[PDB]
């Protein structure tokens, strides 16, 4: 009876389509992102953060540390099993 | 002419000259065709701003 009209009626229509519910889940998930690994605090200062620089941060995580603590049972020889039961 | 007992085609040819302005137009639609276009320019420029602002965010 006349001409129809829908070639424009996309304003109230990108609200229920299900890429319009992903479309306003990962742009928020985008802005803060932190762009180039900024923020990573390499920088570790805790007590013993020599510790935390060689072993502990675990780039080796091998088993140094259990050696360190064996020798250190090793150099109580005299303060535990001797001198004592 | 080619009728040599006329008689009926001048009241014809007159019959044809008395409705020679048989009916004029109808350009009637001058306020609900422009409401058609009113409705046009409203949703086709809310698609168009979405989508232009979409588009680049």
């Amino acid at each position: 009876v006349s001409t129809l009209i829908p070639p424009k009626v996309v304003s109230s229509k990108n609200i229920g389509s299900a890429p319009n519910a992903k479309r306003i889940a990962n742009v928020v998930h985008f802005y803060k992102s932190l762009p180039q690994g900024p923020a990573p605090a390499i920088k570790a200062n805790t007590r013993l953060a020599r510790y935390k620089a060689k072993y502990f941060d675990g780039d080796n995580a091998s088993g140094k540390p259990l050696w360190h603590f064996a020798l250190g049972i090793i150099a109580f020889g005299y303060s535990m099993e001797y001198y004592f039961h | 002419s080619v009728l040599k007992n006329t008689s009926v085609i001048d009241k014809i040819e007159s019959y044809v000259k008395q409705y020679k302005p048989v009916k004029i137009d109808a350009s009637k639609q001058l306020q609900v065709i422009e409401s058609f276009e009113k409705h046009a320019m409203t949703n086709a420029k809310e698609t168009e701003s979405l989508v232009s602002k979409e588009l680049k965010d």
